């Protein structure tokens, strides 16, 4: 499971 | 497909506007997976869902960790420079 950044 | 540079030019008061997911400690690439709308990295032109980032302004991020990735893209302001590869 991949985490996910809003940047 | 090729490796590619890219400009994206922003302001103070904006993020870069992408999402990223991905980084070493999963052995994936740190991958674009969204691109916000009206945003920095959607006004530039260059940058594309699924492009992979290599480099930002000479640092590469290809051996770096999720959350390494974030702090160094967030620290780069103004005129920045992309090195980027889409798979
Ligand atoms: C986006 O930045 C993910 C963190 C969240 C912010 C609001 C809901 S989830």
């Amino acid at each position: 499971r991949l985490p996910t950044s809003k940047i | 497909g090729p490796i590619r540079k890219v400009l994206l030019l922003k302001e103070d008061h904006e993020g870069l506007g992408i999402s990223i997911t991905g980084g070493k400690e999963h052995g994936v690439p740190i991958l674009i997976s969204e691109i916000h709308p009206g945003q920095p990295a959607d006004r530039c032109g260059g940058l594309h869902v699924g492009d992979a980032i290599l480099a930002v302004n000479g640092v590469n991020l290809r051996d770096t960790k999720h959350k390494e990735a974030v702090t160094i893209l967030s620290q780069q302001r103004g005129e920045i420079e992309f090195e980027v590869v889409y798979v």
